[PDB]
């Protein structure tokens, strides 16, 4: 791997990290779930599946 | 009863005595239990309205502020200010206000005319801590000067005042660079604190622990501008004397501690250690550094139980962890690191996410032999301002030299030809070194010596370039710094590489002799360890291998770690013809390099063939197949040799 | 059972576990509430608060990686309302952060104000909050360059709007789609986008 390789792990996380190339506002994004957890989609819940989804995580 | 309280409070009207109290408990039971900030505003306005006076605008302004509406509490400060500009306590409010607000210039002229007007101790270092974290520090510098402009005043109140607007004064003369200035600043403090001991122990003796306090600070100061003006004695004596104030301040014993490890007095050192361990046990430094100079004094069990108690205490610790990690190197025994991360993890499951964490495992990885995976994990924690920076440092070693080669060494570089001459390895390798210089461009320094180090390293990727003019760049400016700085270790070595890539080698040679005479130290290590190894291959090519043996077992002492120490002497055993040691010395190769290095796999195999250990070598020879497939030239010689011995 | 789950949903907020499964707890707290409720044919009377809460926490967050900044700082606004469910903390760090990417640096000043206030803070991150404070304030403002303006909702004087349980913005609707299940609000153009209700995910009806 080289330098600009290895660099991928931040290079999109920067955006929200970063405004106007000026301010970095990194100890405030500590709060962020990352984004496919909070994603979420159109499907339907019922109460005893949910239950059992939320008993077995 | 919360409408019994209500209806008492609405019957207290305009008319009434205590209206304000009334029509507040109005406000906050509004904004509590109605959830209402319009009723709680309407009854802070109605104050306004009924009864303007200097302390229930105050009031109203610190209402405005719970509220999150800073402009009418400055409205607020404002219709109070105007009528008591007495008060340094609502200028103070005003000016808290007013920096929310970006209203800077009425904050700085508001202390301004409090300071003109004479008003308390605090006016100073509101307006100078403005004006610094504006970094407006000549403003800070000119206006602190003014504010000691007055003959001194000998009442007690303002001899303590202008010894806090000297210490001031000194703690922004520091950021000028005016050292000097701040020696002469803290010992006009000094004077002036003697003078506030001297009445303070006939008429307030209940201040002394903090005005002593203080003159410990003081010293403490006067210390720290010594330590910048390289007087080390001078800092001694005045942490000494901050000492001699306040004999169990946690970071005067720690400075202290510092000074006496600095000035080469390790049992002082400890007894300041001891001292503070015993004030508090959960003293990171005091720890850390006594586990140091156990280490110095060879007692490193201690060291690293030391530490590893320390992690038992406070598992997500990645200072104590990273120290831990180098002892265990340094020991030889990396195998003990992973139940510290497993102890972090267990406390705490984003630890993985940290960068303090992404530098121990980066750090990790590139001792067991896995220099991609140290680079992805140095990666992760490259631009943080502690773990960052130092992971920065470690992936321009990887980028300089992934290898871990003796750089123009020729027992070493005259071989791996087969790859060494192919473009494929060439580009890639000048890649990674051009882009080493971005990281160098990412290592912001904050000090003259950063500003050094910073240098070498880009002059190391200039000469780990081998282009001519470069390399003469590097070496001149290794040289240049070495005509500053006649023991500078990492320009030394530059000199050294630069002339063996220049075939200079008579003047690489006694460049290295006088690297080799230092006594070693923890800063410098990598570049004595370096510089050793690079010695001991110029031995080896004069044919002198008792110096190279020596250069590797003192490379070995301070670190029994070291591969390159093992292979070079594998490969004056095998010189030698002592078979067996060298397929001792290629067995921890073999082990070290994660059986990744298949050349000490060929040797380690073809030693124990004649060693008459055929079984053993006919393992190392699937060991090397598993490892590499199509591996050249084993199978037939060692491989089929030692099958047909098997049975003779 | 909605007391006990209840009970999970606050420890599991408390923890700051993944604010989805946090969702989730509530939404089945929620749903016990209502099956009390249908059973009769102040927890008893505000039933899906919790659900409410970490429903527009996700939905803020989704709006900054959807970067729709502003519809983010309309939700994280929205949040105000919430610091007895989600701790201060996360609320003001959110709406700081969507404040100052949509240039509301005074609203972000009005959320590091309510941060630094906070009494379980240490001076060190109370000294931290305050330099990324003035390190946004002198590099730009502390002054709104683009002005929110859902405080003349959360003043709470002149009443509220329901905010849309799609969209984390005021329903200025005169008459709009509810829910059959939790009875929130959706907008008519936007729950057309749904089969199941943003915040229970019931059926849509």
């Amino acid at each position: 791997m080289t330098y600009r390789d290895l660099d991928n792990d931040l290079m999109k996380y920067s955006a929200i990290q970063t405004l106007d190339g000026e301010i970095d506002l990194k100890l405030l994004t500590k709060v962020l779930a990352p984004e496919h957890e909070v994603r979420e989609d159109d499907v339907g819940w019922d109460w005893d599946h949910l239950f059992t989804e939320v008993s077995s995580e | 009863d919360i409408e019994r309280a209500l209806s008492i409070l609405q019957n207290v009207t305009a008319e009434q005595p205590y209206f304000i109290e009334a029509r507040e408990k109005m406000a906050d039971i509004y904004l509590k239990h109605r959830k209402d900030k319009m009723l709680y505003i309407t009854c802070f306005r109605e104050i306004a309205e009924r009864m303007a006076n200097p302390r229930s605008f105050l009031l109203l302004g610190d209402a405005y502020m719970n509220i999150l509406e800073p402009e009418e509490a400055i409205v607020a400060y404002e219709q109070a200010l105007n009528q008591n500009p007495k008060d340094g306590t609502l200028a103070s409010k005003m000016g808290k206000a007013l920096i929310k607000t970006h209203n800077y210039s009425m904050a700085i002229t508001y202390y301004e005319a409090a300071l003109k007007t004479g008003q308390k101790n605090y006016l100073c270092y509101d307006l100078a801590e403005l004006l610094l974290k504006l970094k407006w520090y000549d403003k800070a510098e000119k206006v602190l000067q003014h504010a000691l402009a007055h003959e001194p005043v000998n009442e007690l109140s303002a001899l303590m005042e202008d010894g806090r607007c000297q210490v001031l004064l000194a703690k922004v003369y520091s950021k000028m660079e005016k050292l000097g200035d701040a020696i002469t600043a803290l010992q006009q403090a000094r004077e002036l604190q003697a003078r506030v001991l001297k009445r303070v122990q006939m008429e307030q003796p209940d201040a002394v622990p903090a005005q002593k306090h203080l003159a410990a600070e003081i010293c403490a100061e006067i210390a720290k501008h010594s330590v910048a003006q390289r007087d080390y004695e001078k800092a001694i004596k005045f942490y000494r004397e901050a000492l001699v104030h306040c004999e169990t301040d946690n970071k005067i014993m720690l400075e202290l501690a510092r000074l006496y490890l600095a000035q080469d007095d390790p049992d002082s050192c400890l007894r300041q250690c001891a001292l503070l361990l015993q004030s508090d046990q959960d003293n990171e430094a005091a720890t850390m550094m006594m586990a140091d100079l156990m280490f110095r004094k060879q007692d490193y069990e201690q060291a690293v139980f030391h530490l590893q108690q320390l992690l038992e205490r406070k598992p997500d610790n990645y200072m104590t962890l990273s120290r831990l990690i180098d002892l265990l190197r340094r020991c030889g025994k990396l195998e003990d690191v992973p139940r510290f991360f497993s102890m972090a993890e267990k406390r705490n499951s984003r630890a993985k996410l940290e960068p303090g964490f992404q530098y121990c495992k980066g750090l990790y990885l590139w001792y067991t032999g896995e220099p991609n995976d140290a680079l992805r994990h140095f990666n992760k924690a490259r631009k943080d301002r502690d773990w960052g920076q130092n992971a920065l440092y470690n992936m321009i070693e990887i980028c300089l030299n992934p290898d871990n080669e003796t750089v123009g060494g020729e027992v070493f570089e005259n071989l791996d030809g087969d790859l060494g001459n192919s473009t494929e390895k060439q580009e890639s390798v000048q890649l990674a070194v051009r882009t080493a210089e971005k990281l160098l461009k990412e290592l912001k320094p904050q000090t003259v010596q950063g500003h050094v180090q910073l240098r070498i390293m880009e002059n190391y990727c200039l000469m780990a370039t081998k282009q001519k003019s470069n390399v003469e760049q590097a070496l001149n400016t290794f040289t240049e710094i070495a005509a500053s700085e006649k023991e500078h270790i990492p320009a030394l070595l530059g000199m050294a590489t630069a002339y063996m890539i220049l075939k200079q080698t008579p003047r690489a040679r006694n460049q290295l002799k006088r690297i080799a005479k230092m006594n070693w130290n923890a800063i410098d290590a990598e570049e004595f360890e370096k510089s050793w190894l690079l010695l001991a291959d110029i031995y080896i090519q004069s044919a002198k291998y008792d110096m190279a043996e020596d250069l590797l077992k003192r490379c070995l002492r301070h670190n029994r770690s070291c591969c390159k120490a093992y292979e070079y002497m594998g490969y004056i055993m095998e010189k030698e013809q002592a078979y067996t040691d060298a397929a001792l010395n290629y067995e921890m190769a073999w082990k070290y390099s994660n059986r990744t290095n298949p050349a000490v796999g060929y040797k380690l195999a073809f030693n124990y063939l004649k060693a008459k250990r055929y079984v053993d070598s006919i393992d190392i020879c699937h060991q090397v197949l598993e490892a590499h497939p199509t591996y050249p030239k084993i199978r037939k010689d060692i491989l089929d040799k030692a099958r047909a011995s098997l049975r003779p | 059972a909605a007391k006990l789950m209840f009970k999970i949903a606050d420890e599991e907020a408390k923890k700051g576990s993944k604010p989805l499964r946090v969702k989730k707890l509530y939404v089945l707290s929620a749903l016990l509430i209502e099956q009390y409720h249908e059973q009769m044919k102040r927890f008893t009377d505000n039933a899906w608060r919790g659900a409410e809460a970490y429903h527009f926490f996700i939905l803020a967050q989704r709006q900054l990686y959807e970067g729709c900044v502003d519809t983010a700082l309309k939700t994280a606004l929205h949040l105000k309302d919430y610091e007895d469910i989600i701790p201060p903390v996360e609320i003001y760090s959110l709406l700081a952060l969507c404040a100052c990417a949509s240039r509301a640096f005074g609203t972000c000043s009005k959320a590091f104000i309510k941060l630094k206030s906070l009494e379980t803070l240490s001076s060190e991150q109370k000294q931290q909050y305050e330099d990324l404070a003035l390190e946004i304030f002198t590099k730009h403002t502390s002054k709104d360059n683009r002005k929110p303006e859902l405080d003349s909702l959360m003043e709470g004087g002149e009443g509220k709007l329901p905010t849309c349980v799609a969209t984390g913005s005021p329903i200025t609707e005169y008459q709009f789609w509810m829910c059959s299940v939790c009875k929130h609000g959706v907008l008519a153009q936007e729950i057309s986008h749904y089969s199941f209700c943003p915040l229970c995910h019931s059926p849509v009806g």
